[PDB]
RNA sequence: GGAGGUAUGACAA
RNA sequence: GCGGGGUGGAGCAGUCAGGUAGCUCGUCGGGCUCAUAACCCGAAGGUCGUAGGUUCAAAUCCUGCCCCCGCAACCA
RNA sequence: GUGGUGGCGAUAGCGAGAAGGAUACACCUGUUCCCAUGCCGAACACAGAAGUUAAGCUUCUUAGCGCCGAUUGUAGUGAAGGGUUUCCCUUUGUGAGAGUAGGACGUCGCCACG
RNA sequence: UGAGUGUUUGUACCACAUGUACAGGAUAGGUAGGAGCCGAUGAGACCGGAACGCUAGUUUCGGAGGAGGCGCUGGUGGGAUACUACCCUUGUGUUAUGAACCCUCUAACCCGCACCACUAAUCGUGGUGGGAGACAGUGUCAGAUGGGCAGUUUGACUGGGGCGGUCGCCUCCUAAAAGGUAACGGAGGCGCCCAAAGGUUCCCUCAGAAUGGUUGGAAAUCAUUCGAAGAGUGUAAAGGCAGAAGGGAGCUUGACUGCGAGACCUACAAGUCGAGCAGGGACGAAAGUCGGGCUUAGUGAUCCGGUGGUUCCGCAUGGAAGG
RNA sequence: AAGCGACUGUUUAUCAAAAACACAGGUCUCUGCAAAAUCGUAAGAUGAAGUAUAGGGGCUGACGCCUGCCCGGUGCUGGAAGGUUAAGAGGAUGGGUUAGCUUCGGCGAAGCUCAGAAUUGAAGCCCCAGUAAACGGCGGCCGUAACUAUAACGGUCCUAAG
RNA sequence: GGUAGCGGAGAAAUUCCAAACGAACUUGGAGAUAGCUGGUUCUCUCCGAAAUAGCUUUAGGGCUAGCCUCGGAAUUGAGAAUGAUGGAGGUAGAGCACUGUUUGGACUAGGGGCCCAUCUCGGGUUACCGAAUUCAGAUAAACUCCGAAUGCCAUUCAUUUA
RNA sequence: GAAGAGACGGAGCCGCAGCGAAAGCGAGUCUGAAUAGGGCGAAUGAGUAUGUAGUCGUAGACCCGAAACCAUGUGAUCUA
RNA sequence: CCUGAGUACGGCGGAACACGAGAAAUUCCGUCGGAAUCCGCGGGGACCAUCCCGCAAGGCUAAAUACUCCCUAGUGACCGA
RNA sequence: UACAUAGCUGAUUAGAGGUAGACGCAGAGAACUGAAACAUCUUAGUACCUGCAGGAAGAGAAAGAAAAUUCGAUUCCCUGA
């Protein structure tokens, strides 16, 4: 099952990115190093 | 206690879906559900250990006494007294308070305000948890369950499963709580100890939520029964006892089933007419017209047609021995054993099993039942005597505390065997209700009941002719227990079993019972009650 | 002792 | 063209919702019988129409193909 | 002459045969070293110079294949017309594919050692 | 729309009783005060009754008798003894009651019951009985039912209309060598998938055929040779790709943020491509590549609503509500 | 001599006089009297100055012989344990404001105010039973006899019943 | 004499209710609405279409664009025709280099029945059937090793024109 | 004031500033971290009152035409 | 001491305010509940605090405004059977 | 029915009805139509009906408009738009 999801910045709790993942293939919340425009630097973004 | 729009989904397998529940104060609520239903998870939400993905869970401000389903032993060397003392925050605050005093000497006029406030709260909190408890706890053991003081200085990890349950139960009471969250409070207790727990819980004036698979135990205490559904991922709360819940529930599913039947009939009726028009001659204009008109009704019906919930599948066990039993599967002769520093459990113990025999090792908590079984397997080497297994005897061991699983590995990895291919493993795991990617789950996240199925699956896959089972029905939901007992009854091999569950032993049909500590190889009968009384 | 009532099996030999 | 069906000899399940091929009658052998029927005890008989996919795994899910059945194939 | 390195449609290729290592290039000797093989110092990497043109490589012969390919004629076709008009024909311009004459076993540079 | 009875209950006072874990003189509820207090208004001790009881005793009632005890002090324990107050548990009652039901009442209301008067009167209005009765009727509000009644909807394309088919998007042929180009013309696909099947650095080259070879067979894995693509490229077809876009490994998250000269497409709304600039990065020694995937489907305007962020607004002002 | 309708009657003034309607008879069902039913907002009327041998409604249609099976579904009728359920009652909790506190922080009584869960809450619906002169419905496949056919007979599926 | 149209009456035909009743007649709302049909009146001069695309409960309607007309602004003159030059593209034709369809010949793995030998083991056979290969010969909208004429895009180009 | 012209009446309207959803800033402004780019503007100015004509909107809106709908009334002198 | 009570106001259901329940003030109707009163009460578009403005639940009131069946005197780039 | 009241008799008082096919206030209150369909909405609180009127009616002497700091009953015209 593939679903749209939002990657929220851990540092600022900002929902910067939209993406999608397959729940079965990635049961755990996705985490990526993505640029946070508010903080203007790369931070850890975790799915919510 | 109130929960609204509760949602919770671990990965791909969901627990709650728009679930709701309201529990009034002073309600002895009996929480019921199959293994994995999410009963333990509910307490974690109440304890704020978990957070709902969506929805609100509301808890009162009162202090909560939590009895975990699994004993929490932070360190192996912890003593029973240390474990119990940790129930109260007396020790923790004193260590903090002692540091506050150190800071007061170091700091003159900078942090005094913060330190003084912290000291004041600790003193007021310490007095609130009156430091006289040191004496009260010592006598709480005596009045609670006749817990001997020799255990009081013994490492907790060395206690027996029944003994551990008493300590954990006493620790909850020692904390002096306001709401009782009991997760299987009688998992390993013997008949006598269960009596005390029942009486105390009947008298307990406050609210107590009980997760239990013992129907009789709940019926004596429960006034409200909360059922966690495994298929609908919802919560339903009934007034009454376990039987009342079953009566109300069975009727509701019956009335729901009849509704779905009639909706299907009407759909079939329309479908049958639509087909009749579909195959009629193109020259029959009116029938063709009516066929399209009914096709519209058929579509609207099929879109409002309730789906019948898939009935939760029950476990299927087919245990068969690879080889054949001998007339003397196991020979125990003049076996004596004592744990270094403790009294001898048995002296010159000698028994001989016959083959395809139901052998019950009776006793009470902390009497050596699990020690004897460990003795047979080879975990414990006998201090004296010999234990001989016939070369025709293959042995399968079910430990009491579920110590045969790797928490770090997955379900499939645990059951991996050199003698079985992958699809063979999956088929059996499906018979144990582990479907598809449920087998890739780490054993560390499973409930005790689901883990018990994995241990049983390992026992089944051995295809041994001798089964050494130590409380097999423990942690199992009532439905799975009856399946376990019924299938063992038909097992064509020797069974050495330990069980404090009267129903399970009856299904197995015991032949000879071995009483402890007074070694007595006896024919099985309702005289078992006589030994229990004496 | 007696009396009125309360499943199938040809045909001939 | 619209549907319904291909599972042991026959009639049927199972299929939706993947894990384990069953029920009734029948056939074969042996019992019981003077003999037959009934009855009793054992045994055989299908890899699910077929070919491909999907899956760790298919009677079950997907595609095609072949057979069998009912209907339709034209209305003022 | 050889070794690097490029441009140009294989007319530079492929196949077959022959000659050479002075240098150079290679095979070639090893695995202690950096480094490596879902196993293998085969390869990649490194160290090194006993032997050999055997192969690669270079040069040369060959038109067998592959490649390039004129002219002539023809098919089609723009334009203008015709007929007995699903097609066919004439004038004019254009003109293939195919098949051939033939071409061709390369050429144009730069560097380094000779 | 008003009286009562009773019953079951909820609340709130008020009386009563109850507090025994270890130690402790022993039946220690908590706090505060307490050296002094209580008793001829009948104390101690004794006896009987009753209650509680953890069985140890505690409370209370009474018989006689008549003047005494208790506390402090002392030791125990975390906590100390009398007595007072404030109260706290547990379980008894009184009262106030609030509800739910129970019937009973009667004066509201009702009588297409009788009789009496207005009165010529089967109307009506009064009067007297009778019946019924806080019901019924009526008003407001709510649920159910309600073709009895009412307002309306109940596609389009189409070799007439009906039946069947189709409706948006992608690829090919038709399409007449730019682009575009119809038919109920001929073929197929889409409503996704991938955490790598993306990015980057490095590395590799296929399918088949022959020969040889245990299980092993046409065909499993292995070796040599022949092999320019006859393979593969998630998924239809076309175009493209062997200087790879195919395959493998390491590291990663550029499947980035703000944009964007200029183009293509186009009625509009949309759609497509984009060098380059900045911010901050991945890989790589560097060059440099990276704003998803070989390319082209995998999607839906506005209104309305949900979630998150926000130095925006905030109906006198500060907030808020709401945007 | 056949069909239809029992009959005399009635009907589309002005294309249909009939097998159509009515009918006596049958049957079902409602209705205890301020009856049910109907007209009417209501009052007031009809029913009826009648009273279950009466009145209304549905169907059938003289008479004669008869009127089979199905109550699963839909209606009606009865039931009342349980599930579900409105207004109203109820008011735990959560916001807004701010007297006052406050460590930029922030907290926050009362009042007012915006929301509000538990609990209580009828009928109806689900559910159970009956009812067909209520609405309606009233089957398949395979094998069997002395020529052949056919199947009295035997299997098996389905259904509320075939 | 009574019953009056959201109605009455109906031995029931949509039957009657003032010579047309699936809802009387009259007046009013009212000049209802009509993407439909018909009609729309003097003259001359200049210019002069379209019957297409897209979307549409859209298809005989409508909206934007395209095509016509009138006025205006401005330009490195950007339009048209023809020529020269350069390009993009795969059609006609042709071809078999790929993919389908296909004919005959050579050879043949292999498959067929005959007998011997059968443990069905090895033959030897039909000018038995015969894949692959090869030779020769065709064929194609959805085949291409090739490939036009034309048309198309463009040029600070040339001539003429506007 | 003659049913006139006209006089008074500057309230108000249009234009001379735009950009932004808004606070707000202003020949700039908005987006943006940005002196970047880009959007809309300024540079690069003509408007306004009235008359007249073309077209449009609201009104029946170029004219005629329904079957019908709704609200008061009139009809049982035919016919049931 | 007096200053408009079953009133204002609230719940429910409608309606009027340009405002169709909407965040919705203000006004009115029906039904039920139901205040304060000068230290009081209402309003300033939910609501609260502060501030400002006002004093309901009683009545009357000319002029500017609408119209012309009629009467008198006239007018018209209004008609002319 | 005792007092009474009701009824009855007489006297006294002021209403009835019509308009002007206009204007005003109120009760009750459509549909076609528009939305290219249609139900919310629109037509429209319009047409019609009914009541009450007066020469005018209705409104009117702030529990108001505001927040420039102020204005000071109502109505109507211009403007806000
Ligand atoms: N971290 C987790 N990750 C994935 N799955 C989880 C996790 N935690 C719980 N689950 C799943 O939640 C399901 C239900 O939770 P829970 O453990 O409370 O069941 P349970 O009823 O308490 O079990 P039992 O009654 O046998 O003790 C489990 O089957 C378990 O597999
Ligand atoms: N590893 C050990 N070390 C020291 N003592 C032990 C150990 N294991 C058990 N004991 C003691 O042995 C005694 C009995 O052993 P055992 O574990 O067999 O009890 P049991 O029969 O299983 O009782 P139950 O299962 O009902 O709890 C316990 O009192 C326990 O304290
Ligand atoms: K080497
Ligand atoms: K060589
Ligand atoms: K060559
Ligand atoms: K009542
Ligand atoms: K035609
Ligand atoms: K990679
Ligand atoms: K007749
Ligand atoms: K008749
Ligand atoms: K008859
Ligand atoms: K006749
Ligand atoms: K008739
Ligand atoms: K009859
Ligand atoms: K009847
Ligand atoms: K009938
Ligand atoms: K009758
Ligand atoms: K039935
Ligand atoms: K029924
Ligand atoms: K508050
Ligand atoms: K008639
Ligand atoms: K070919
Ligand atoms: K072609
Ligand atoms: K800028
Ligand atoms: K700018
Ligand atoms: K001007
Ligand atoms: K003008
Ligand atoms: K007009
Ligand atoms: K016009
Ligand atoms: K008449
Ligand atoms: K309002
Ligand atoms: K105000
Ligand atoms: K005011
Ligand atoms: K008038
Ligand atoms: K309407
Ligand atoms: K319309
Ligand atoms: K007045
Ligand atoms: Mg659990
Ligand atoms: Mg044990
Ligand atoms: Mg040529
Ligand atoms: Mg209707
Ligand atoms: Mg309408
Ligand atoms: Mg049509
Ligand atoms: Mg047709
Ligand atoms: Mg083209
Ligand atoms: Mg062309
Ligand atoms: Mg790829
Ligand atoms: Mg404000
Ligand atoms: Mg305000
Ligand atoms: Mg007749
Ligand atoms: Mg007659
Ligand atoms: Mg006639
Ligand atoms: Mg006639
Ligand atoms: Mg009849
Ligand atoms: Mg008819
Ligand atoms: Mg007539
Ligand atoms: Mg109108
Ligand atoms: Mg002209
Ligand atoms: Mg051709
Ligand atoms: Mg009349
Ligand atoms: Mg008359
Ligand atoms: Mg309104
Ligand atoms: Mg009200
Ligand atoms: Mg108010
Ligand atoms: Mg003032
Ligand atoms: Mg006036
Ligand atoms: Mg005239
Ligand atoms: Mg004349
Ligand atoms: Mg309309
Ligand atoms: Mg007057
Ligand atoms: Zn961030």
């Amino acid at each position: 099952m593939r679903v749209n999801i939002t990657l929220e910045c851990t540092s600022c709790k900002e929902r910067n990115y939209l993406t999608n993942k397959n729940k079965r293939n990635n049961p755990d919340r996705l985490e990526k190093q993505k640029y946070c425009p508010r903080e203007r630097k790369v931070t850890l973004h975790r799915e919510t | 206690m109130r929960g609204q729009k509760m949602n919770l989904t671990f990965g791909l397998e969901e627990v709650y879906e728009d679930a709701e529940f309201h529990l009034g104060d002073f309600d002895k609520v009996g929480i019921v559900g199959v293994n994995g239903a999410g009963k333990t998870t509910l307490f974690r939400l109440l304890l704020r250990e978990l957070k709902l993905d969506k929805g609100k869970i509301t808890i009162g401000n009162s202090r909560i006494g939590y009895l975990p389903q699994e004993i929490i032993i932070m360190d192996e060397k912890m003593t029973v007294l240390e474990f119990l003392a940790e129930g109260r925050p007396i020790k923790k605050m004193e260590t903090e308070l002692n540091y506050i005093y150190e800071k007061l000497t170091v700091v003159d006029d900078d942090k005094q305000d913060r330190l003084l406030k912290r000291m004041g709260w600790l003193q007021e909190q310490l007095e609130y948890f009156d430091c006289y408890e040191a004496e009260s706890i010592l006598l709480d053991l005596v009045d609670s369950m006749q817990i001997d003081f020799d255990l009081f200085d013994q490492p907790i990890s060395e206690l027996s499963g029944g003994q551990k349950s008493k300590i954990s139960f006493a620790k909850v009471l020692y904390s002096k709580p306001e709401i009782l969250l009991l997760d299987q409070p009688t998992n390993h207790l013997d008949s006598s100890t269960k009596e005390f727990v029942t009486k105390y819980l009947k008298s307990y004036r406050g609210s107590v939520l009980i997760i239990s698979h013992d129907i009789d135990f709940l019926n004596q205490i429960i006034d409200k029964i909360m059922y966690i559904d495994k298929v609908t991922h919802k919560i339903s709360i009934y007034e009454g006892d376990y039987y009342t819940y079953k009566k109300k529930y069975s009727e509701n599913q019956l009335l729901r089933e009849k509704m779905i039947i009639q909706q299907e009939k009407e759909v079939k009726e329309l479908a049958t007419f639509v087909q009749k028009a579909k195959q009629a001659s193109q020259t029959n204009h009116a029938l063709k017209r009516m066929g399209l008109e009914r096709a519209i009704r058929l579509d609207k019906k099929k879109k409002n047609l309730t789906k019948r919930d898939k009935v939760y599948k029950r476990v299927k066990m087919d245990i068969k021995p690879n080889r054949e039993v001998a007339r003397t599967p196991l020979k125990v002769e003049n076996v004596t054993f004592h744990y270094p520093g403790h009294p001898i459990l048995y002296k010159d113990l000698s028994f001989q099993i016959s083959g395809k025999e139901r052998f019950l090792v009776v006793g009470e908590n902390g009497v050596g039942k699990s020690t004897l079984l460990k003795l047979l397997m080879g975990i414990n080497i006998p201090d004296k005597g010999k234990i001989i297994f016939n070369d025709k005897t293959d042995v399968a061991y079910y430990s009491q505390e579920l110590e045969q699983l790797d928490e770090e590995k997955t379900i499939l990895e645990n059951v991996k065997s050199d003698e079985y291919t992958d699809w063979k493993l999956r088929a059996t795991l499906s018979n144990f209700l582990f479907y598809d990617d449920d087998v890739n789950k780490k054993v560390n996240v499973l409930s005790p009941g689901e883990k018990a199925r994995i241990v049983l699956c390992k026992v089944l896959l051995q295809k041994a002719n001798l089964l050494i089972l130590d409380q097999p029905t423990n942690h199992l939901d009532p439905e799975t227990q009856s399946i376990i007992g019924a299938n063992f009854n038909l097992f064509e091999g020797t069974i050495i079993v330990v069980s404090h569950n009267p129903s399970f032993v009856e299904q197995i049909g015991i032949n000879r019972m071995l009483i402890l500590p007074s070694g007595n190889i006896d024919n099985y009968s309702p005289e078992l009650l006589e030994y229990y009384s004496n």
